[PDB]
């Protein structure tokens, strides 16, 4: 009992389903590990464009239908941009915290960080 | 930027999703809800060149052996996850690995064997056992626990490091 769901930047997910979800159920652990949050989100229905669903409908009715989900539309929450970078100035990495000579640093939100810190910096440019 | 496709296989219950999510959320799933079929994309530094990582968590048995040809063709490397306190689950890689190497026809697919859960006390696959069957297939073999991040760095940048050594990228 199961419904395919593509997901923002290219990405998806099967959910299971037992009777009694709504789709925020189902999908809020898929969003949340993403770094992503239902509230910048809209979901659709698949057709053969795409049908515009509320976040609480019974998951049980799309079952073997296949879904999307969306950032807002013309707000895509967007990918952070990382550029190598030598600082000039006394910087600390923003992961660990420790003295940063040169690293990487995104230039849209201003992350700042070591190579070997860098799987810990958030999927999401905030 | 310059994309690589990996794939995370082994037996259900290694931590192959505990893996995923450390790298990708850098969080430790502690519940167990097994995988259907999970992707991820997230960008890396390594060595300094920016890579995008699309990951691919897949479940550990599927009905069919058929049904993982598709994601096996596409993949460029693959972790091949067992857990040191799983006998079975050591002894089911190579199911993994020769499936893989049918489907691409070759004996050089980049693959790196990953020993999870070595925060367990309850170890039944000795580390010389691990290293002999990665040392079979040509392949590193890196000891990770999902629990507490040691080594997840080291399996994720050493596939990568693999995929190069292949390929142009
Ligand atoms: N102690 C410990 N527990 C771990 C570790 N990695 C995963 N686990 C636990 O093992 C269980 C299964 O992990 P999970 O990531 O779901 O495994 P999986 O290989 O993805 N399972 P499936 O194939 O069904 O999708 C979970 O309870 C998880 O918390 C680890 O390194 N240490
Ligand atoms: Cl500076
Ligand atoms: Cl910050
Ligand atoms: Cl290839
Ligand atoms: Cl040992
Ligand atoms: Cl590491
Ligand atoms: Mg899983
Ligand atoms: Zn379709
Ligand atoms: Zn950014
Ligand atoms: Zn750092």
């Amino acid at each position: 009992n199961t419904i395919r769901v593509f997901l923002p930047n290219k990405q998806r997910t099967v959910v299971n389903v037992r009777n009694g979800m709504s789709l925020h159920d189902c999908l809020m652990k898929a969003l949340k590990v993403r770094g992503l949050q239902p509230e910048c989100c809209a979901v659709f229905r698949l057709l053969h464009k795409k049908a515009r669903l509320d976040w609480n409908t019974d998951a049980a009715s799309l079952i073997g239908e296949e879904l999307q989900v969306d950032f807002l539309d013309h707000v895509p929450l967007t990918t952070h941009n990382f550029a190598r970078k030598t600082f000039l100035k006394l910087a600390f990495c923003d992961i660990c915290q420790k003295f940063l000579l040169n690293g990487f640093r995104c230039q849209t939100c201003g992350y700042k960080f070591h190579e070997h810190c860098s799987t810990k910096v958030p999927t999401m440019c905030v | 930027m310059t994309e690589y496709k990996l794939v995370v296989v082994g037996a259900g219950g290694v931590g192959k999703s505990a893996l995923t999510i450390q790298l990708i959320q850098n969080h430790f799933v502690d519940e167990y809800d097994p995988t259907i079929e999970d992707s991820y994309r997230k960008q890396v530094v390594i060595d300094g060149e920016t890579c995008l990582l699309d990951i691919l968590d897949t479940a550990g048995q599927e009905e069919y052996s058929a049904m993982r040809d598709q994601y096996m063709r596409t993949g460029e490397g693959f972790l091949c996850v067992f857990a040191i306190n799983n006998t079975k689950s050591f002894e089911d890689i190579h199911h993994y690995r020769e499936q893989i190497k049918r489907v691409k026809d070759s004996e050089d697919v980049p693959m790196v064997l990953v020993g999870n859960k070595s925060d367990l006390p309850s170890r039944t696959v000795d580390t010389k056992q691990a290293q002999d069957l990665a040392r079979s297939y040509g392949i590193p073999f890196i000891e990770t626990s999902a629990k507490t991040r040691q080594g997840v760095d080291d399996a994720f940048y050493t596939l990568v490091r693999e995929i190069r050594k292949h390929k142009e990228k």
